[PDB]
């Protein structure tokens, strides 16, 4: 139950995030064209790492490790990339970037690990000054997403990561 | 004298400039909100950068807003400056000499912007005149339907900004002169910042705000009527660094003490040791007479700008008004004579001390227990902390006996008191985390060295080829607010790191608080630990807010003294000159007002690229660069006017990073200049390549960009990047003499001059 | 001369009388959000009056949200009386005494704020610096942590206001004295407003904005060039009323053509009439360069604040420009020589009407049917119309054959343009709506009289103790914005109703050009059909937004000529006696701007009441009495210092209302002032009681509070209201001789004399 | 159905109104302590005056006819009084004001025929610095009331009215 708790402190307006179920995020992610998978500092969490390693591994996503997540992705087989986040949602906004690996822009983004008013800020750039579409799959209730999970504890978005690979 | 092309500057007279900083650097918009509620036609949706009813778009209004911030943060300086600058007038005269410190060029700002070289305190008013007239005609630029173009409002945010640094450099100069401030003291005295520092057993002063004339009185009252070791005055924010430099070119420790950043406010009242507060002006929290008045604090108002509801009994006698605060009539009053106030101040602080004996919010133990058993785990106040501090959590292990998460949560957290007004248990969350870390307040002592003030121009000379050419790696000017994401330490973290591989270190405001406060193993502060000149290993603190105007104007004075040009009226030369050569990179990792903002990007302005914070993406506004994009890193070579490739650095102007690691690493990457010599890009590179693998994990994928020469390499590791750049990149080395062949794409030319002007190119 | 106590008044030193006044008018707080954004901390959630992070409250953001829209509007008024005045100096002089017509006190708000009296031109530069100065100061308190209570918010709005009261009188002293404007003409001359009498086969320059600097320059070129008669010059807002002023004290009529309103500059530029568009500064379109270049209506910005974006082609060649604009290169240019862009607009317009022939965005016959056909009626442009307009039943209309109400909507609608940017249909619902009421827009002609200036003090001993005693009902300031709920109509609706009974409607801005736009059965406006004096029964236009100013000092001059006051430094005592004395209430039905809080608030600290349309709850604070309450009604007498009761009279400073009937009742009810006599308090009970009956169906219910004796009930109706008092209230009244015998709570003194102030009271 | 569609072109915040049915709001009108019927010039309307009457009637619900509704309510046997809508939200606040008829404060007002803009400006302040509830019967959905019907058409507010009128 990832579409329950919904609230939030501050609205940026009457536009809003669509809060989804596991199923449907594992579709989302699983039917995405050119996907990117974003994860900030708060991803270097043990029981966070693991299983966004296997989620990039199971769809072959690339990583746009922000912050100073990087270290954590040094060892595992995954391709995953530095970029400053802000500067990523520069980027993303403009439609002739090469990207990460200079193959063209990307469609879809996934978000893990993110502090809210920091992810929040960047989502409002990229939402209303481009096409890109996003998924937050924290624990956290993202408003200037386009798709995200609801407010969760810790256990629960354990349950739910859980829940996402199994369907993945 | 010689004059430039742009003395006294409007927005047209500066567009050019803008406008080429602006196709490098990009405007990002990050807008807060999907409204605008300026005028009664809206609230207008713009949701998707859809037009409101007069025909603005989402850039333009998140434009506007940023525009808004910086001209308030030029207001706040500027009004401080005229009132500082008339007081000193009315008492000093304005025929006083300026005194800055030992140098020829006293006013750098003020100089570069309007042309002018003040000689005595009269002068400074002209420019006073000056900035008033351009704050009314940006502020008359905000009304509905003045502007209808994103890029025309980041120039007049330009224009707002050097107009700021000029407000702070007429403060900074006129209180120097006047206040018998630090002159240019490599070696000014340590005072103590902490709240443990202050001696609770004895009548406590508690000032609050930025302006200081009230304080000095205060202060002279105290210095003559011998109460210096019978009272405590200690002081939030940068009055309290003013107060500290006052009197201190006999260079003698202080007697008046440092409390803490704005974050300090609620806990040092909260803690119930001052025993009366004055407050003077701006950064002064808004429920200090209702957090203050259960805890019987009188608070005394001392300027027009925060008067604070209280009652005006500037005119009435001093005794009267004591009177009327013991009995509790009042909980405080307006005290605009500054004579009767520095009366007034130490009196009713004698006379309070006794009366409030032992009461604080801080809960008692069984209390403590209580309140935490209380606790149902709704989590609410996790959602209302601007911290996203894990509240809840903290609770519940509290519940078991466990105060470790709470004592965590202490220092991470500002005390604003929003997480109290959301419980419905009414549990005062914020004094039982001071509860819980009353040992490690009762710990926080630490030292922090005294405003210098500018730098003299015989260090400018002494460091200015260093700079340059990268023989230094470069300056890092960390300033700015207490709005940090993850506790106090980063700033220490950072200066830190940044000391060890013998950087130029310039702190000021609440930054050099925060780095102060935290000592190694042994004991000692970075301020005792490292020398405080103007040279590689040094940390130096230029003093209050208004003393960036210092670091601006030191690079400034970096390009005139040393590369012989004029600044009078000159800021696009010059700006350039410091964007191109000069590798000088700020920091704010808490910034959060509007003076921080105008500060930022006058910075810009001036050509010095800044880090912020990642609540600073709330600014609405950064400005960052395409490296991609090759168009864009294209300068003129000055001898002949050819097309000239520059590294991508700085690759932005303003940016947000989320962590401290990351952040040195954005700091260490900036720094690199064009127009750097083999050295000095083989000591940048080298640094910026070990913080990546130290903090990041990783070797750099763009460093191969910033290589022109097999001597640009690390001494140290030459080989391996040699057999790095022969494999991946498919280059053409000659191992026979370890030199490059062939693939830099950028030639090394040493007497190369890239600039971005062609007006001065011949 | 005497001085007053208040000279170069600052936040402390009006404190006093704003307390004064908030103590009666409370202020009431209608938030427009429910957060705060000011900086970093944020956003903070403030519902149900809770406190930010900084302690800030849900009052005091609202005080200051409010605050800032005053210094804006302030800024605004200032920033073009400081353009304005420099360029006067500096084309004619500022030895140039000053003449704004035939008085002795030439400048009643700056005497009565500064002291001062000026002569010639030079004497009103430290005015404005002084309000500079006190808008940096006012500007500074906006930060965070600036101020913790709403009270002093309120306070320092109230400083801004008179500030923005003063800058207006500056700007409009300068420009009459300077560019020939009618020196306070009873018969100044009748000029053209309205889309429809624009003649569209010749070449057509608009001019959008309210500094006429530039325009004067292209009307010198029209005008030597012998061009008058071959091309059409029409303007839009305040500047079109100053060129219609220009040189026109020669009482002929003007060449240059009213447009309209902000309301109707899309519809203009829709209609493809204009040739040129020159934009100058407030109150312009963001989407003027979009919107015209799809029509090929070339943009020429000609101020620093509205550059637009476009490129600066002020140092090229005229030939150059036209060239560049012709082939399509540019959409537009920036001009800030005054020279060149006399001579390239009215050329512009030359070689570009021959090139745009029948280029227009109105709908064909097909096309519109097409258009209409293609909706669907999903709603999403009716929940996105500033005024609610039912736009899916109109279409729906539309689709059977029938346009009138689409016709209908054209009036109400204010042309933004917000309903396209939501349709999925991608019909142009403002050009669906123009292309239906084509033969109304053909027909949309009228009649204004030209802006007179001040009122002279022949005039003010005419009719100044007809106003004081009662004789005339009293003052209706008809100004403001044309933000209006139901249409364009209503203000000439009030107008026509109040100069029925012999008020005095005095009018400026885009209010009287929405009142000279309608005609009555035979086909005059309400500017020929009445006079244009100072006096009953006549409507008296006084120009453009600085004009506001004239009616605050003619108030001003009623308290001083006639009563004998001292104007210098004596802002409490004038003001106090008109808020006493004088019946003058103001009406701004459409306000929007910032402008219009601005000079609200500095009408409410002269004493003047307001009404405001039902969009100006947006304003986010109003100033409300309250009636139930006795102690707020009581002052004291001026010859002894006892306690009097006076009627709840104006029952608030500043107040919305929903339609004009309501409007007019209460616009009626608020001219009653204390200390009038009975035949004045007979006449204004009459005109309050009779609309109330014929607008309300209800006699009011607090009628009989202001009646003090039986001359005070109108004459006409006295016997059945002595009835009506002696029935529902119990009152005692001797029937032999038809007098009030016992009841009222008030006595009648004629020589009583009510004032809020015990100082000069003896 | 007065409780599907519930848009709106702007938000005032996090806080918003709850639709309701017509049972619920029936239920909420029949059960209050001291109700007042605040009534705008829309309610001039000939379908909204009747209606309006009949509501009063049923409930001897005290009228506040603000704006210039009150000459269609002179002739009809109900108890409505004028008021600027402006002033009648300001004295609502005051907890000590005696009302309309002198007898005290009232805790729930009944909103019918309003502008949008205005009277959530007025129910800004209403619900922000008081404790008096609002309950919004008309056909435009009202952010900043307690409870509210939804966004719905002339038909379906007639008919929704004629629910609550039956079950009153
Ligand atoms: S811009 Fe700020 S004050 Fe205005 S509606 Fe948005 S959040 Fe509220
Ligand atoms: S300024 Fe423009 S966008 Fe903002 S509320 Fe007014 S009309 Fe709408
Ligand atoms: S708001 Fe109060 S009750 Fe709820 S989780 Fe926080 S401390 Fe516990
Ligand atoms: S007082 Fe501290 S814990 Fe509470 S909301 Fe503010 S920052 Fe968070
Ligand atoms: S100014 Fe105060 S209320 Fe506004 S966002 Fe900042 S901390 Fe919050
Ligand atoms: S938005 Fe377009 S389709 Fe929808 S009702 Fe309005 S005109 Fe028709
Ligand atoms: S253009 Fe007219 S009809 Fe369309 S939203 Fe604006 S006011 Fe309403």
């Amino acid at each position: 139950d990832t579409t329950k708790n919904t609230k939030l402190f501050t609205s940026y307006g009457v536009k809003t995030s669509k809060a989804i179920t596991t199923e449907v995020a594992a579709k989302l992610i699983s039917k995405a064209k050119r996907p990117l998978f974003v994860v900030g500092t708060g991803v270097l969490d043990p029981e966070l790492l693991d299983r966004a390693v296997k989620i990039a591994k199971a769809k072959n996503i690339p990583i746009a490790a922000t912050g100073s997540s990087m270290p954590g992705f040094v060892d595992k087989d995954v391709n995953a990339k530095y970029i400053n986040l802000h500067q990523l949602g520069f980027y993303l906004t403009d439609p002739d970037w090469p990207g990460l690996d200079g193959n063209g822009n990307y469609d879809t983004i996934i978000l893990l690990g993110h502090k809210k008013y920091y992810i929040n800020q960047v989502l409002s750039a990229v939402k209303n000054f481009s096409d890109v579409k996003s998924i937050s799959i924290d624990r956290n209730y993202i408003q200037n997403a386009t798709m995200s999970f609801g407010n969760l504890s810790k256990a629960d978005h354990i349950a739910a990561l859980d829940e996402v690979i199994d369907l993945l | 004298g010689p004059m430039g092309p742009t003395p006294f500057p409007t927005a047209a007279t500066v567009r050019d400039w803008s406008f080429t900083l602006f196709d490098r650097y990009e405007p990002v918009y990050t807008p807060m909100c999907d409204q605008c509620c300026y005028c009664t036609f809206g609230p207008c949706n713009l949701e998707g950068n859809r037009r409101g009813a007069c025909g603005l778009d989402m850039k333009g209004q998140a434009a506007r807003e940023f525009f808004l911030r910086c001209i308030t943060g030029c207001a706040c300086h500027s009004a401080h400056g005229r009132h500082l600058l008339d007081h000193i007038i009315s008492i000093f005269g304005e025929d006083m000499p300026i005194n800055m410190g030992a140098s020829n060029v006293i006013a750098p700002n003020i100089q570069l912007i309007t042309g002018r070289q003040p000689k005595t305190l009269g002068d400074l008013k002209p420019i006073m005149e000056y900035v008033e007239e351009e704050l009314g005609q940006l502020l008359a630029t905000v009304h509905a339907g003045q502007e209808g173009a994103a890029i025309d409002y980041d120039n007049k945010a330009m224009l707002a900004g050097i107009l700021d640094h000029v407000g702070m450099e007429v403060s900074d100069i006129a209180q120097v002169t006047a206040l018998g401030f630090p002159k240019s003291d490599p070696e000014a005295p340590l005072v103590e910042v902490g709240m443990g520092t202050l001696d609770a057993s004895k009548p406590v002063i508690i000032a609050i705000g930025h302006n200081v004339a009230g304080v000095t009185y205060i202060m002279d009252y105290m210095e003559d009527n011998n109460l210096t070791d019978k009272m405590e005055i200690g002081g939030l924010c940068c009055t309290a660094f003013d107060m500290t430099r006052y009197k201190r070119e006999d260079r003698k420790p202080p007697y008046a003490k440092i409390v803490g950043t704005i974050s300090k406010e609620l806990k040092v009242v909260r803690s119930g040791i001052p025993d009366v507060i004055v407050i003077d002006e701006q950064c002064v929290r808004a429920d200090l007479v209702e957090e203050g008045k259960k805890l019987k604090i009188p608070v005394i108002a001392s300027n027009e700008k925060v008067m604070y509801g209280l009652p005006d009994r500037t005119n009435d006698d001093v005794d009267a008004i004591i009177e009327d605060i013991k009995t509790g009539k009042i909980p405080g009053c307006v005290m605009l004579d500054y004579e009767k106030l520095g009366e007034l101040v130490p009196r009713l602080a004698m006379e309070m001390a006794p009366l409030r004996e032992g009461i604080s919010a801080i809960p008692s133990d069984e209390e403590m227990a209580s309140l935490v058993a209380k606790c149902v785990a709704c989590g609410e106040c996790a959602l209302a902390c601007p911290e996203e501090l894990d509240i809840p959590d903290a609770i519940q292990a509290a519940k078991e006996g466990d105060f470790t998460a709470l004592d965590f949560l202490h220092d991470l957290c500002v005390g604003c008191r929003r997480c109290e007004q959301v419980c419905n248990k009414e549990i005062p969350i914020l004094s039982v985390i001071d509860k819980a870390a009353q040992k490690a307040i009762a710990e926080e002592k630490g030292l922090v060295r005294a405003g210098r003030g500018q730098v003299s121009d015989a260090e400018i000379r002494a460091e200015g080829l260093n700079l340059v050419m990268g023989t230094t790696p470069g300056v890092i000017a960390i300033i700015g607010c207490a709005n940090y994401p993850a506790g106090s330490k980063d700033v220490y973290r950072i200066a830190e790191e940044f000391l060890n591989r013998n950087y130029i270190v310039a702190v000021s405001g609440c930054s050099a608080m925060d780095i102060g406060m935290y000592k190694d193993a042994d004991g000692k502060t970075l301020y005792e630990r490292f020398p405080g000149r103007f040279e590689r290993g040094n940390i130096l603190n230029t003093g209050s807010c208004v003393s960036n105007s210092h670091i601006s104007g030191t690079c400034h004075k970096v390009a005139a003294i040393f590369a012989g040009r004029n600044l009078s009226g000159n800021l696009a030369e010059i700006a350039d000159y410091t964007l191109n050569r000069v590798g000088a990179v700020g920091l704010a990792w808490g910034a959060y007002s509007q003076k921080a903002a105008a500060i930022g990007t006058g910075c810009n302005m001036y050509g010095i690229p800044a880090v912020l914070g990642p609540h600073s993406g709330k600014y609405r506004r950064a400005l960052i660069a395409k490296t991609y994009d090759e168009n864009k890193w294209k300068v003129y070579d000055s001898r002949n006017g050819s097309e000239l490739d520059i590294p991508p650095s700085p690759e932005f102007l303003i940016t947000t990073a989320e962590t401290w690691q990351e952040a040195c690493v954005l700091l260490a990457k900036n720094c690199i200049r064009p127009s750097d010599n083999n050295m000095g890009r083989s000591i940048k590179l080298t640094h910026w390549i070990e913080l990546s693998e130290k903090y990041l994990g990783v070797l750099p994928e763009d460093w191969w960009k910033f290589v022109r020469h097999e001597a640009d390499l690390p001494l140290s590791r030459r080989e391996e990047l040699l057999k790095k750049l022969e494999t991946e990149h498919g280059w053409e080395i000659d191992w026979k003499k370890k030199k490059i062949i062939s693939g830099p794409k950028i030639k090394f030319d040493v007497s190369s001059q890239p600039t971005n002007l062609k007006r001065l190119c011949k």
